[PDB]
This record gives C-alpha cells, structure tokens and sequence, in this order.
C-alpha cells in the first residue's frame, strides 16, 4: 500500500516536526533532504512509532500508524551507525530477524542464503563483525533490513560512512534492488547529489516544515524559493546582486533586459525593485563556436577569471562580480549552510575555452533561461 | 556427645588427648574432653581466649592458663570460682592434698577463681661432662664461664634472653634472691626503689644483667633466647649448664635416644630404641629407664638456682598452670566433674609420669615411681617453698609489658636511670595511662 | 635487527621481577629440612611430605572452605546489588549520581581497622560475634566500590541504541533483552565477579580480628597462625606448600582471564 | 523526567542503603565510644562523658612517633613505586612481541594473596636461610633493629603493590594519540624531553587517582607489618598501634579514639589531592 | 628549498617503496595521489624520517638527509587526522613549535598574531581545543605547521574528514596560503578531484611507484596506462572490449575504420593484436541539435538506458557493453574501488537529450577525441 500522514508535529522542550502532510505511492523510492538536525531522524522516529507525536494521525495506509504498536507496524529500517551483533556470524545476523520471526530452520537457512547472494557477502557468512569492513558491514545491515520482505523501507542516510568510490557502488544498489522489490521506500541524506542520483520523487523540510515536494527536475528548474534553490546543485545558480528597471536589470554586471513575456510575466506582480536571478554556472560560456542563432541574446560581458580548473569537458573557472541586490534571510542562512562571499562565482565553461588564469575575459551567458526571485521576499518569482 | 573443651596449650596435646581419652572411658560417655590447641606462644594463648571470652564464644568451655592474670580473669568474671560450681565438689577437691603455693596462688582476695594442676621452677642444670659441681652463686655462674672460655671448653650457659615474659620472669628470681621485688604485696605500691635498699638490690641485679649480657664465652647470640635454643646449645655441648623449667630432663632423654645429646649418645641402645616408640616418644620399661637415667646421672646432674648472693638460697619464681571454667559454659557442672577427674591421682600420676612434667597433689612424693619419674622433686620442693612469686595484680600483664619495654635497650643498661626509668613506667601501669607500647 | 633482541631482553627482565619471589616460595616448599639456602636452584630432595602435612591439618582444610564459601557468596551479592547500581548509567537523574558516586571511589579507599573497632564493638552487642556474616556484610561493604565502577565500565560501552534496533525488529522487548543483552554484558558480569572475588580473598586485617572460631577463620589468618600444632617450631616449607595451595588459584585464574581482566582493570584499553 | 529520576532512586537505594548502614553506624558508635571512656576488662566500669580523651593518645610521643613512621613508610614506598609504576606501563604498553605473557606476569604478583609475599619477604631476610640474607656479612640480620627492617617493609610491599599503579596508569599511555606522540617526536625535543612534554600533561588525571589510591592504601597498611615484624623493634605502624588497643588494651575509648584521628588523617589527605590538585574519578 | 630524492626504499614485512627517483621545483605547490595501501601516507613518513630507509638519498635543498633531524629539515605538516594538543589553549599550542625551536618569547608572540591574524584563528587563541569548530580546529592545525615558515609544507590528508563545501573551501584558502606564502608545498590524497581542486604539478602513483607525474592537464588527456586512465576524472572512459584490424578496431558497436596517422601509427608496432577502446563518456552525446562538422563521424549505435539522470549540465545514462575482450590484470585492480561489473558502463550525454529510462536509443560518439589502448600490457596507443 501508500503510506500517508497529516498535520505531523514534534516538540522537544524545540518543533523539530511541524504541521506535515504527505503520501508516498507503493514502489515509490522516494528521497527526502535537508539540513543536518532537520526534523529528518526524528519523523523517521515517528515512522517507527517510537517518537511521541504532538498532532497528526498517520496511516501506513491499511493501518492507524500514530495507534499501533511498532514491530506491527512490519516494516524495515537501516541506521547510520550500522546497529550489528557482534556476539553473531554474518549467517546469524542474517538469521536474527527470522529468528525474531520465530521462522522454522530451513526456510531461515534458504533466505540468509538468498540476500548474502543479493549482496557478495555469500563469500564470508561464516565469518562475525569482528572481520568486516565498513563497506561489508554496511551492506550487511542492509541485508538485515532486505531478508524481512517488509510492507515498506527506511534508509538513516545508510552511504554515509563508505567512501566516495563505494558510495556510487551503494547508490546503484540501493537503486537496483528497491526496483527488484517493488515497495514503498525512503531515504534520508545531507547532499543534494545523492537525490540528484536516485529516487522517484523528491521532498525537502527545514526547521521541521516541508517545504517542497516534486521530481527531482522540478526541483532542478523551478525551486520555490532562495534556500531551497540554494540546497541543490554543488555549483549553485549564481545569485549575481541585482535591481529592477521594469525592462530587466540596473545592471552592475552583464546588461541585461529581459525577454518581453517573461517580463510581462514578472510585470504582474513586481512589488520588489531588490531582485536576483539564478545564474545556473552552466549557462556561461566563451563564445568559442557561438555563430547562428546563439548571437541573438548571448549579452557576453567582462570578468576576471580569479582561477580555472580542467575538472573535464568543463574547465570550471571562478571570477568575482560587484553589485547590490544579493541581501536576504534566505541567502544569509544559505551562507550559513558554506559561506563564500558576496560577488564570488563560477562558470561551469567548456574547457576548450581561451582561458587562462589572471586575464579579464567576456562571458557570455543564455540570458533567455534565467530565473527571478524576489530578494526581499526569498521567494522564486519566475516559477514553484 | 557432650564435649567439654579442654582449651590449653598445644605443646603436650598427645599426653592431654590420651588421657583425656581415659577420662572419656571413665565418664562413662557422659561427657567428652576434648583439646582444643592453643599457640606455643604464651601471650599470644593467653589473649587469643580474650578474643573468645569477650565475643563469649558458646564453644569455649574449661580453659587453661598461667597464674599470673588469673586476677585480670577473676575480676572481669571471665571464670567462676569453685565455691560457684554446682557439683559443690570442686572447691574441696582443690583444697585436698593440693600443695601449698599454688593453692594460695589461685586464691585471689583468698577465692580460688580456679584450680591448680601443673607447677614448674627453672634449675641449676648442670653437665657433668666438663665442671666438678655447679657454681651456687651467679657470680660463680660468671667465674665458670671465664674459666671455660679459658680453657676453650664448653664455655656458654643457657638463659631466657629474648624480649618477653621469659626474661622479666628470671629477673624477677634474681631481684627476689636480692631479697626486691617490683610492687608491695597489696600490689599498693610501686617497691623496686620504695627502700634505698630495694634500689640498691635493683641496680645490684642491673650490674648482674649487664655482666651476663657480656660474660666471657657465654652464647654469643642470646639476644632472642627461648628454652628450645637454651636446651639445644648445652645438649649440643656449647653449654655445660641450663637455666630451665624440669621439661629438659623428658625432652633431653628423648634426644639423647635420638643420639642428638652429643655427650649422651643414647640412640646406642638396644633398649632405648623402640622406647622411642611409633610416634618417636622415649616409653621405657624399668630396665630402659634405669640404663637411661644412670648414663644421664653420669654426665648430668639438677640443682638449686645460683643464688644472687654468697651461699643465699636463690627463691626461684614459681610458674604453673590453673584450670578454669570459662563463665560461657553451657555444661557448667559437668565441667567442675571433667576438672575434678584431670585432678584424679591417677591422671596426676600419668601427667607427672607419661606428661614428664610437675602434678601438684603432695602425696605423690612419698611414691617411689613419682621420685623415680622427678628425681628432682625434692629439689623442685625446697626451691617451691623457697619461691618468688609475681604479684596477685589485674594489671600484671601490661605491667609486665611495661617492665619489658625498659629491657629493651640492651646497649644502654643504666642503672640508676633505668631503675628510674622503669619506676615512672610501672607508676603510669598502676595509673592505668598513656597508649601503650 | 638489534633494538627487537634488546627489548626482549627487557622484557625477560620484567617477567623475573615478577616470577622470582613466588618461585622461592614454591621451591622452599619442596625442602629436605635443610633451612641452608641451598635450594636456590634445583633442590636437593624434593619433599613431598609438606603436602600431606598440611592436607592432615583439618583446621586449615576448614580454613580453605571457609574463605572459598564466604567468597562465593559475597562476589554474588555485591554482583547482583553492584551491577544493578552500575545500571543507572543509562539513567541520569537531575540529582547527579556521577557526582556523588565520588563516594563510592573514596570509601574504597578506606582505612579498615578505624572501623573495625566500632564493628566489632557491635559484633559483641548482637549475636554475631563471629558467625559468616560478621565477615559478609563487612566485606560485602569494600567490595562494593570497585564492582560499581567495573561494571560501569562495560555499561559505558552499553550501546542502548541496540534497542532501537530490537524495538524495530520483530522481537517482543524480553525476546530482544534475553538474546542481546545478557550475551553482551556476560563476560563484563564473569569478569567483575572473579575480580571482586579476588579483592575479597586477599582481605586480612578485618578477618585477623573480627574472627576466632573454627567456623570462620579464613585460609590467610590460618596460614599466618600454622606456626602452632607444627611439629618443632616448622612452619617453614610447610607454611610455604599453604602459600603455594593459595595461589595456584589465582594463577589458573588469570592465565585464562587476562585479556579481558584488563579491559576491565583500565576500564576500556583491551 | 520523574518516572526515570524515581526509577533510578529505587535502583540506586539498596545500595545506598548497604554503603550507608554499614559505615555511618561504625563512625557514630566509634565517636560515642570516645570520651565514653570504658574497658572491656572493667565492664560496668563505663565514664557516661570524656572530655578530651582523644587528647590524652594526641598528647603522646608514642602516638605521634607511630604516625609519623607510618608517613616515612608511605611516602618512600609511594615515590618508587610511581618510578616503577610508569617504567612498567611504558614497557607494557610499547612491548617488542610479548604483551599478553607480560600482562600475565604483571598480574601474578598483584593478584598474590598478601600475606604469602610477606612471608616470601619475611624468609629471604633471615639470616642462614635467606636467598638474599646470606649476601651479607655477619651480625647483619636486617629484619632486626629498628631502621634496616623498614627498608625490607618497603621493598617487600611495593614489589606487592607495583602492577596495580602500573595498570591504572597505562589509561594515560592509552588515551594518548600515537600521531600525537609522532607529531611530538616530529619536533625539535629529545626524546625523554618531547615524551615528558607531551604525556605528562595527558597522564595528569590519570597520574593523580593513582596517587590518591596509593597514598590511602598504603597509609591504611597491616599486613607487610605484622606478618614482617611484631611492630618490636619499635617498628610499630599507626595500623599496628589500632589493633594492638582491641589485641590488648581493651579501652574501647582509645580504640575508637585512634581510629577516628585516623580517618580525620586520611580526611586531609583526601581532601588535599581532591581540592588542592583538583583530582576527581573517571 | 626545492624537494628531491633517489633510489628511496623503505622495507616492511615488502617494499613501500620501489626505489623511487623524483624532484620537484623550490616555491611550488605539489601534489601526489594513488588507492589507499601503495605506500602514499608512507613516503610522507620518509620524508618526515619517521620512516627509515632501506635504499636511497634525499634533499629539501641541501644534501643527503638523513632521518634523524627532523626537526632540522626545515619542514612542517599537519596530520591526516588533524589532531593537535588539548594541555593548551591555541595560543599556547600555536606558540609550541616556535617556543620549542627556542624563539625569543616577544618574536614568538609576533609571529603567532602574525600567522593568527593570516588564519581565521586570531578570535579563539584563548579557547583550548576542546571548545574548538571542526574547521577552526583543523584550521588550528594549518597554524601549526605554517608557524615554522618551513622549507617545505607537507599537508598529509588535511582536507578529507570535513563535508564537501568545507573541502572546497578549504581548498580555496589553501591556494591563497601557498599563493601568500610562494613556499615549497606538498599535498596528498587518496583520490583524483583533490589535485583536480589544485596541482602545479601532479603526480600518481601505486604500490610504491610512480606511474605518471607533470602538468595536470598532459596528466588528464595522456594517460601512461589503464591505471592511471581509470584514477582520472570521477566518469572514467569505457574500456570497451575490441580487435585490431590492419585498417582499425572492432568495437562491440560503432566499430571504426581509424584515421590514416592514427592508423599507421598503431601499426608502427607489428605485436599488438588485444586492444580496447577508451570511451570517455562525456565526449559522447544525442544528434538532435548536432549541426556541424561532427555529423562526417557520428559512429552512432542504439545502447539501452539501465538508468538515466539529468543530474547537471549532462544526462549520466547507465548502460552496459556487448561481447568480450576487456579483462586484465589492470583493469582489474583498477576495478577495486567500486562495483565495475564486466561490460558496465555511462555516457554524460548533455540534458537536454529526450530520452528516458529502460528504452535503447542511437547514441553519437566524438571519434574525432576518441582514443585506444593495448590490452595486454595496459596502457594507451593513442597517447602518452
Ligand atoms: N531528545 C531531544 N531533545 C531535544 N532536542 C532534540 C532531541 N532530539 C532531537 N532534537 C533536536 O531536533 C532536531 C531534529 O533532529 P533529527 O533527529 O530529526 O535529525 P538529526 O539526526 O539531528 O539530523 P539528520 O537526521 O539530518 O542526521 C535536531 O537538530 C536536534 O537538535
Ligand atoms: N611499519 C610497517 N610494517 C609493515 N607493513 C607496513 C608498515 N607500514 C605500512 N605497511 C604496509 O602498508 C599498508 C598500509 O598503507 P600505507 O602504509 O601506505 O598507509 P596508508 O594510510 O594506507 O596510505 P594512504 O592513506 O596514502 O593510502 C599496509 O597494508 C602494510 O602492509
Ligand atoms: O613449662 C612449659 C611452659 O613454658 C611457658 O611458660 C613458662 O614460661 C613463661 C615465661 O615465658 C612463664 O611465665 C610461665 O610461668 C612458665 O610456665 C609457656 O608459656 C607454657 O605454655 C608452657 O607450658
């Protein structure tokens, strides 16, 4: 089935959940994102049935889930720190949930041997906590939540503590076999790539409020508002300092006007003359091919390229741009998510271009997708 | 069955348990004695049943001990006198036949708090395998030590110098001899300096101690003395005489069966072999004895104390033992019986005869097998009625203690100040102060 | 090369420091009555003799028995009212336990013989003169300290998110708790219970006063006293073999429980 | 908050309550005992008051002469056995190969039953028999007059007590950072300077619980006495001077007021190490 | 001064180390990478002297140096676990090296506002590091070394443990510093987008050796083996399995006749008959918007989408190879790190590509910067 909740709320002595509401459809990988000590372990608490709730009345679709006992609740969940027995083999940990189950001997003995060869752990079943890897012990507290065939999953930001290399590797899996299972199934990290990586559908909270919910192109192309624009995309949309002059931009940096529909779009509720626009690092470019219809609105302009890097078919490259425009609760508590400055960006350019480090060079930019947002208010004025 | 609990020291359990064991067949399986062993260190007996006593431990039943603190027992109630025992008996059965000394020994504000049943004195005991006869004087005990130091012989004689009651005991001897004594007979009063004459005897007798602390070709390590090392230096021969208790006349016969008596090789013998029986303890029929106690006769001979002055009769100090019931007796009647039949003439018989060791029933010298078994006795009972005797005093054992503390410093033996010395400390004994040492 | 062969050295070093003095025990209990110094290395006649003059002494037997049972039952009390105060680890109340634990700590501490005076003083009063009690509920009271902490150690390690794991899995709480919890916790508990059984058996000052009776005297207070009803002032490889008897179980003892005797001691450095 | 803070009093109290009763009783009739003034020997004898009782035993040189041998002793005893303490962590810790046959080996002598090392102690110092005593010369004997035998009471008993400090001090080599250690050792300090630099700081609260555990251990010491010496040789401890008041004196008065001048003596010391150096348990 | 070394071994039951030979220029700013366990963090410890030497001689200018001057090598290094002395405050832990080194207190004092005034730390000097950030903390640990103004700075993993903003960041600080400083500076890394973050030179190695060392960018287009080719950039280029034909290779699809130097100079050597094609999935895209010169070698063949994500500027599409011919002792422990499987493989084709999950689509390939290698001994025909 779904699993759905409505008006969830929290309140340690301080509101770590508030007011939610959701339903997540059967099968549905969906990934859910915030800050670190966003309400994120404690819904998942609730989840559980173990956290007390000050309002709402859940349901894990056939069933009361704020009303019912929590190993009734029959689903499963992994934990960050990887909760494992070392009193145990990787066979008998395998074992604890059919043996939690009361589950007879042989069946109990063909499933262990079913999800340690869902995982490569097969190999060293025989073996205990004691001669694991991180990486294996992960994997292995993922089988003790996979072997249970539960009504749905939970995943405690579960990649965490393996590496880069193995991340992807878990990301992959977790992908693959939750397609194999076909059930309801969360997961909760601190990174946007991981959400950029997997997941049907996309949710992001702060403060203990959901403030969005959608796909993860969206998410990608019309973010509500300033923060949690900001949130995605590690190369964030440049927040250029900008003000109004009801054809485009005053312009301290490029010269913008802005395309008529779009403008009269904007015109229809254009209370703000303090505004920014996100500058998506990937729009910007050296005019190295640029003939034919790129000519059109290309509004290329001057900075100093600080440093460029040859990451891959793009050779990043920072520069600074001063104005005003760029002052809001949203971007001073994105700046408290990694502060950088005020004018400092970076153009995600091809790294064919011209450019070499300390040289003042012209910019071009594909003016026509840019967004708007509305400063004072924090809030996304050219699309939710 | 119901056991009474003959507590006493372990030294002579075997003959306690064998007659003991005649006791139980001749109580009919009323009652049975049994030993409980208490350490061959006497102080350490003798507060080791205070322990008991004060916790009143419902097993302690007849209890052993020394007739010096039977004052200290009486007066804190820790026994009952033998008027108090139900049978009636026992207060009469004390009073007959039992000698003098010790039965005015045990009578405490004149109420015998227990009774008497073992004696002992330390002898002149002389080898004959070197001296003509035995110096009677100490300063003769002097003069045969530098003569046979002199002659390179068998120079040493053998004395209880080690720092407890054993030293303070001879001591005693020798300032009594020196006609002192320590306090008034009433215990009233400190008398060791209460006439300039009883200081003059005490620093008379210092003098003594201090020349027998060095005397030429005595036992160079007497420091720690006790009557094991005294009896063996002078049956090894380092000695030629012992100052001892009569246990050396038993103890020495075994050992030279043993051939440990280097001149009284006795394991020689066809006879006294297997005298010596099973358990090595010397058994011997008349002819064994005879042969036995004629060779020692040869080579040995018992006498009076060197007295402290020219041709004075030395008034050794009399020691012994008394039995009690302890005031915890569950069998408290039945205990005066079991004490009555250790007082059996019979049971005097065997403790003077397989127990080797002074019974106190008087009749018992006018049996030729008891002049046989002590041919000392006579001896034993001019010495006794001779005898100094420790004062009647509840404090007499921190008394004693005190005493020791100033013997202590061996080195510095001053006289004159240690008599002072120790006078400031028996006078803070009789007032009871201070942490005691 | 070089610096390894010199550590060793070092090493063999430390371990005749420890092994030298408790092997002149042991050999001196094998002598031929020489009382020489001979036996220093490879005793002349090994003497078997001591052995059964000291199994013939049925007060020491008694003795034995007496301090293995009053062992015994006093490393289970202090375990049990111990460990369950070790427990409120997990808890914290506002008052402040780790603060005033400091106690626990100091009375460990303690100087035994200022008390023993009072204690037996009121020993003399009741009828427990010297009955087991008498040594149990003292003893009980400076084993206390040290089985707390010891526990507290492992409890410390105590992962009670384990239980947010059970509570999540299948598992009734008690089925969870009676196949994880005691199997982690066992060789904490076993551990604490052979060392608090050990910090009680070595105890002398209190026994060497508090007790006299046959009933209750304990195998050190016995050995001490096992210089009467020898033989001819020979408590010498005799009181030796005593020792050795004494000790073969401490040393069977630790030789399985090092390892983990030590995570204990230091509380965490295994 | 008040359904875990009245579950945790429950579960504290039994405890609490043995702890309690089995110590402030103990510490109430000692005090009673003092100036009560009474002997076991003289039972009816009691004073209903006395004033200054304990000023009679604090008034006397042999009181104050035997507290202050039990300080000579433990403070001696305390110093070398931190010095070898430590040198036995360091090797224990940083060992070559043999850690566990050397945790054996370090256990073994701690894990003595006391008295058996003190009669091992007791037997190489007599004369003719002892392993070390024949060493000597003659009229040596060390067990005797007075001040020699203090030097054996020390080495046997810190040799008895050494793997103990020994254990609770490798928590400081423990906790310790071994890049710390390399990062120190990485600098311009010789070894022995960088090593005392930078771990003794760390060592700190480790180094002052083991010193306030061996400093009260030692002071509240018996054994290696008595089963050394008789406390004769005017070798009698502030321990020795306590029992001997129960052994034999029977003043329940003076027994109690010896006790009680006891615990007020470690009461300082206790106190110095906690406030004064700011020492406090893991 | 300038860093150099010969011949260096050390030997551990073996060799960390195969007799390495290398220098690296005075005032420059270094870095070295290799997988965890080749001897990298080790050759830091020779360096330090800390490890001793089995074969070979060393200078930091100079001459010769041994490993018992550490201190007097003239160097400094913050630690890979950034741990620093809690006895102290920063201040006092700062003023340790210096003080340590003699310093005259009132010049010891200078320099530590100096250098607390260069870093973010001048505000907690009074702190301890018990009530320190994780990134003051590990800024405190730069302090640390900088203080000693040494002769070479060595940063062992000193930006790894804090989260990817944090690292960026520092990043950004640590150019600045070697750019304020212009001092000799070291840095290593168990992975690749550390020396992508910055390397005035680079160099990679594995299991105690150097496998390439230069410029960053020769170091990215040049690979001198299929090591090397596999720990550049996070999408490594598809190893395809293929054949050798006297006019080009046959790939599994798109299979090409090569170009005619291209071409001769693969058969400038008459062995090789084993190769594999080097698709580096960024050079690869959709033809719906390819109008140019490209459409001459497009190469197209239809590949099926295991997955796909519009995760930035690109669409990563998951697919896998067909047939075989791409298994080798390289490639193989160059697959360590991750879940690689046997023909498993991604092309970063861009975003806007109309594409979608599970369906097989004609994907272009620019074979105009495509490139090949020789299988059996693992390394590129291509480039060097
Ligand atoms: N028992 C509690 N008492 C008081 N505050 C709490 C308690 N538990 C959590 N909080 C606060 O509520 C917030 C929500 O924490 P939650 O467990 O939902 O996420 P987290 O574990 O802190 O971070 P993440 O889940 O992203 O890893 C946290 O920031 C925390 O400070
Ligand atoms: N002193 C040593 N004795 C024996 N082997 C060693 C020693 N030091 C390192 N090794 C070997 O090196 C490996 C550890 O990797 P290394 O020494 O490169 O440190 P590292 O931290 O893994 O390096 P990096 O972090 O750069 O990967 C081990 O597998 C071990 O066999
Ligand atoms: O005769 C054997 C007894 O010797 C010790 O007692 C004697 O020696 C004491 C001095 O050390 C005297 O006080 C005592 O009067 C003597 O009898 C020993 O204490 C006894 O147990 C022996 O029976």
């Amino acid at each position: 089935a779904e699993i759905v909740l409505d008006r969830v709320t929290k309140s340690y002595p301080r509101a770590a959940v508030k007011e939610f509401s959701m339903t997540i459809a059967d099968g549905e990988f969906i990934i859910l994102v915030g800050p670190s000590g966003c309400g994120k372990s404690t819904t998942l608490n609730m989840i559980a049935g173990l956290e007390e709730i000050t309002s709402g009345e859940l349901r894990i679709g056939g069933e009361r889930v704020n009303e019912k006992a929590p190993k009734d609740r029959d689903i499963a969940m992994v934990f960050q720190s990887y909760a494992l027995y070392p009193h145990m083999t990787v066979r008998q940990n395998i074992a604890f949930p059919l043996t939690l189950a009361k589950v007879p001997k042989a069946e109990i003995a063909a499933k262990v041997e079913e999800t340690a060869k869902i995982l490569d752990l097969s190999e060293l079943l025989d073996r205990k906590p004691g001669q694991l890897s991180g990486g294996q012990r992960q994997r292995v507290a993922m089988g003790r939540a996979i072997v249970r065939s539960p009504k749905a999953f939970l995943m405690d930001q579960p990649l965490s503590n393996l590496d880069a290399k193995l991340r992807v590797q878990m990301r992959a899996e977790i992908s693959r076999l939750q397609d194999r299972l076909g059930t309801t199934t969360v997961y909760v990290t601190h990174d946007q790539t991981e959400a950029m990586t997997l997941g049907d559908r996309v949710v992001v909270m702060l403060a203990g409020e959901v403030q969005q919910i959608g796909t993860p192109d969206e998410l990608y192309s019309s973010p509500a508002n300033l923060f949690v624009a900001g949130f995605i995309g590690s190369p964030a949309m440049n927040f250029f300092p900008a003000t109004r002059t009801d054809v485009g931009v005053r312009l301290p940096f490029g010269e913008v006007t802005l395309t008529p529909h779009m403008l009269d779009l904007l015109d229809k509720q254009a209370r703000p003359e303090n505004i920014i626009v996100g500058i998506r690092p990937e729009h910007i470019e050296d005019s190295a091919l640029l003939d034919g219809y790129a000519r059109i609105r290309a509004l290329t302009f001057s900075v100093r390229a600080d440093i460029v890097e040859s990451l891959g078919a793009d050779k990043y490259v920072h520069f600074t741009t001063e104005g005003a425009g760029a002052e809001s609760a949203q971007l001073a508590e994105l700046a408290a998510d990694s502060g950088a400055g005020t004018n400092q960006f970076i153009a995600r350019v091809s790294a064919d271009s011209r450019v070499r480090t300390g040289e003042q060079i012209e910019l071009a930019i594909d003016t026509t997708k840019l967004s708007i947002f509305d400063a004072a208010t924090g809030l996304n004025l050219t699309r939710d | 069955g119901i056991v009474i609990n003959y507590y006493t020291p372990a030294n002579e359990e075997a003959t306690f348990k064998a007659v003991a064991n005649r006791c139980n067949e001749q109580l009919g399986g009323r009652f049975q004695i049994a030993q409980r062993n208490l350490p061959k260190g006497a102080d350490d007996q003798r507060l080791q049943l205070a322990r008991r006593l004060t916790g009143n431990d419902k097993s302690l039943d007849v209890m052993a001990l020394d007739v010096v603190w039977t004052a200290e027992f009486a007066e804190a109630g820790w026994a009952v006198p033998l008027s108090e025992d139900p049978a009636g008996l026992a207060e009469a059965d004390a009073t007959e036949n039992t000698l003098p000394g010790p039965l005015e020994t045990a009578r405490w504000q004149d109420e015998l708090y227990a009774a008497p049943i073992t004696t002992n004195t330390q002898l002149l005991w002389y080898r004959a395998d070197l001296m003509p006869a035995p110096p009677t004087t100490w300063d003769g005990m002097l003069d045969e030590a530098n003569r046979l130091y002199r002659e390179g012989g068998p120079s040493w004689i053998a004395v209880q110098g080690k720092q407890y009651e054993g030293m303070v005991v001879w001591f005693n001897t020798l300032l009594q001899s020196a006609g002192g004594q320590v306090l008034s007979d009433d215990g009233q009063r400190v008398t060791l300096t209460d006439t300039p004459e009883h200081r003059a005897a005490t620093v008379k007798a210092l003098r003594i101690i201090k020349s027998v602390a060095t005397a030429p070709g005595a036992d160079p390590s007497i420091t720690q003395t006790d009557e094991n090392t005294a009896r063996l230096a002078l049956e090894q021969g380092k000695a030629a005489l012992e100052v001892n208790w009569p246990y050396v006349l038993p103890s020495l016969l075994e050992n030279a069966v043993k051939g440990g008596v280097s001149f009284l090789p006795l394991d020689g013998d066809p006879a006294l072999q297997g005298s010596i029986n099973d358990v090595g303890t010397f058994s011997p029929t008349d002819e064994q004895f005879d042969i036995a106690f004629d060779a020692s006769k040869k080579v040995f001979g018992f006498a009076p104390y060197p007295g402290v002055n020219p041709d004075e009769p030395a008034r050794v100090t009399l020691g012994g033992l008394n039995l009690a019931v302890a005031s915890t007796s569950q069998h408290k009647a039945e205990a005066f019986e079991a004490i009555r039949c250790l007082r059996n003439v019979e049971n005097q018989r065997y403790t003077s005869i397989e127990g080797g060791l002074p019974a106190v029933r008087t009749s018992l010298y006018d049996d030729p097998a008891f002049q046989k078994k002590y041919p000392q006795y006579e001896i034993i009972r001019q010495q006794l009625t001779n005898a100094a005797v420790r004062p009647a005093t509840p404090v007499y054992q921190a008394v004693s203690t005190r005493m020791s503390a100033t013997l202590a410093p061996i080195s510095d033996i001053d006289p004159e100040r240690t008599a002072d010395e120790l006078t400031e400390a028996v006078q803070k004994a009789i007032d009871g102060k201070g942490l005691i040492p | 090369a070089r610096r390894a062969t010199w550590w060793s050295v070092v090493n063999i070093l430390v371990i005749v420091y420890a092994l030298i003095p408790v092997l002149w025990i042991l050999s001196l209990s094998l002598k031929p009555t020489s009382s020489v110094k001979d036996g220093k290395l490879i005793p002349t006649e090994i003497t078997f003799a001591n052995y059964k003059a000291i199994f013939s002494g049925d007060a020491f037997t008694s003795a034995l028995f007496n301090s293995i049972g009053i062992g015994l039952i006093t490393t289970i009390i202090a375990v049990v009212i111990g460990g369950m105060a070790a427990y409120a680890v997990a808890r914290l109340q506002f008052p402040g336990k780790q603060l005033l634990i400091g106690v626990a700590l100091l009375i460990a501490m303690f100087p035994h013989i200022s008390l023993v005076t009072p204690i037996f003083n009121m020993w003399r009063g009741i009828g427990l003169f010297d009955t087991w009690p008498g040594l149990i509920i003292p003893y009980i009271t400076f084993a206390l300290p040290l089985a707390i902490y010891t526990l507290s150690a492992f409890f410390r390690e105590i992962p009670w998110d384990l239980e947010k794991a059970a509570k999540m899995d299948g598992a009734t709480p008690a089925q969870a708790f009676r196949k994880v919890i005691a199997p982690l916790a066992a060789p904490g508990i076993v551990t604490a219970a052979i060392l608090v059984f050990i910090f009680a058996w070595n105890d002398l000052l209190l026994a060497l006063s508090l007790t006299a009776t046959q009933r209750a005297i304990t195998a050190p207070v016995a050995i001490a006293n096992f210089t009467g009803s020898s033989q001819f002032e020979e408590p010498t490889g005799s009181i030796a073999a005593g020792a050795m008897v004494i000790t073969i179980p401490i040393i069977i003892f630790v030789l399985i429980f090092q390892r983990r005797i030590v995570a204990g001691l230091t509380s965490g450095a295994v | 908050k008040k359904s875990e803070r009245r579950l945790a009093f429950w579960l504290i109290a039994p405890a609490v309550l043995l702890m309690l009763a089995v110590t402030a009783y103990p510490i109430g009739y000692a005090v009673w005992l003092s100036l009560q003034r009474y002997n076991l020997a003289e039972p009816h004898d009691t004073e209903f008051i006395g004033l200054a009782n304990y000023v009679t035993v604090l008034t006397d040189g042999y009181w104050w002469t035997a507290f202050a041998v039990t300080l000579g002793i433990t403070v001696v005893s305390v110093a070398i056995e931190f010095a070898l303490g430590l040198a036995l962590a360091l090797v224990m810790h940083r060992t070559i190969f043999g850690k566990g046959a050397v945790r054996t080996a370090i256990l073994i002598p701690y894990g003595i039953v006391t008295v058996a090392a003190s009669y091992s102690w007791y037997y190489a110092w007599t004369p003719g028999t002892g392993y070390l005593a024949n060493l000597l010369p003659e009229g040596s004997a060390p067990l005797t007059d007075q001040l020699p035998s203090l030097a054996i009471v020390v080495l046997a008993e810190v040799w008895k007590t050494t793997p103990f400090m020994a254990l609770l001090l490798l928590a400081g080599l423990a906790l310790v950072p071994q890049d710390l250690l390399n990062a120190a050792q990485v600098d311009g300090a010789g070894p022995w300077k960088r090593l005392t630099k930078v771990i003794l700081p760390m060592i700190k609260p480790a180094i002052l619980v083991a010193l306030l555990f061996r400093t009260l251990d030692a002071f509240r010491i018996f054994d290696n006495i008595y089963i050394l010496t008789g406390g004769s040789n005017d070798t009698g401890s502030v321990s020795i001077l306590g029992y001997d008041n129960l052994f034999k004196a029977f003043n329940v008065g003076l027994g109690s007021a010896i006790s009680v001048l006891i615990f007020l003596s470690v009461a300082i010391i206790a106190f110095i190490y906690i406030k004064i150096f700011g020492a406090a348990a893991p």
